[PDB]
């Protein structure tokens, strides 16, 4: 049914409005709120530890947010727990990144950190200079896009809702979910005159080669500082990553 | 764990 998969659109698109963490418009109103250089070059100046522990905080809390969303999705908790948990281990901080794109500035590259907007050398002291440059530019591909609230929400959707997540016991399951959130979606590009993005979006394998190299790093990372991890890190971040 | 209570809350 045309009306029953239109109530899927708006329930994810509330679902999303009501977890999205930051509103869109608190985010373009600080725009113009910069990092002067002597800002920047504090940030450049701060032990790499302090700033993996910040940035994972960040991230955590991001995350939390990821996770309310995904208990608003009606199908999501229809699903068991062990196959909860599988879809959030392995989306959601790929829902974090591509909620991103809206903390991004395309206009002069630079993305909101921490109350203000800086370019990405910024992260410098993380020794991450390849994850960050590829998710400023993988925020600059959809921020290029102008990928709208809706979008996100019924995109982040189905980057959580992935059938093909290895663990999933009722995977059939996922598969339904998966296609009904993949019709709402496209419905809601056909009927907006947006299916032109289609092509567009980023590759498939794209969001994982992000997620992996976060992965990566912070592996390097705790072998280098492993009492800052056990120490500093919060938990839920551990639990996910580490 | 964590995930386990957030998604129980
Ligand atoms: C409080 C605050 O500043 N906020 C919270 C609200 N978001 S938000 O709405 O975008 C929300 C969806 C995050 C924007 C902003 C933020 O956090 N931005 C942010 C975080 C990171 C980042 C930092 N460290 C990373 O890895 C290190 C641990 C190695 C990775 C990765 N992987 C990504 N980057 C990036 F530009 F550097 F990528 N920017």
């Amino acid at each position: 049914s045309l009306t029953e998969i239109e109530h899927l659109v708006q329930s994810v698109c509330k679902s999303y409005r009501e977890t999205c963490q930051l509103r869109l418009e608190d985010l373009l109103r600080q725009r113009s709120n910069i990092f002067s250089r002597e800002e920047v070059t504090g940030y450049q100046r701060k032990s790499m530890w302090e700033m993996w522990e910040r940035c994972a905080h960040h991230l955590t809390e991001a995350i939390q947010y990821v996770v309310e969303f995904a208990k608003r999705l009606s199908g999501f908790m229809e699903l068991c727990q062990n196959d909860q948990i599988v879809l959030l281990k392995a989306g959601a901080m790929e829902v974090v990144l591509v909620r991103m794109c809206r903390a991004y500035n395309a206009d002069n590259r630079t993305v909101f950190f921490e109350g203000k907007y800086g370019g990405m050398e910024l992260f410098r002291a993380l020794g991450c200079s390849e994850l960050i440059s590829s998710i400023f530019d993988f925020s600059h591909s959809l921020s290029a896009l102008h990928f709208s609230e809706d979008e996100i929400a019924l995109y982040t959707a189905l980057v959580l809702i992935n059938a093909h997540r290895p663990g999933l016991q009722e995977k059939r399951k996922v598969e339904q979910l998966q296609y009904n959130l993949e019709l709402a979606f496209h419905h809601h590009l056909c009927k907006t005159h947006r299916q032109s993005i289609l092509a567009k979006l980023p590759p498939a394998g794209k969001l994982a080669s992000l997620c992996s190299q976060h992965v990566e790093r912070l592996q390097i990372f705790q072998h280098l500082h492993p009492i800052v991890v056990q120490a500093a890190f919060p938990p839920l971040y551990k639990e996910l990553f580490s | 764990k964590i995930l386990h209570r957030l998604l129980q809350e």
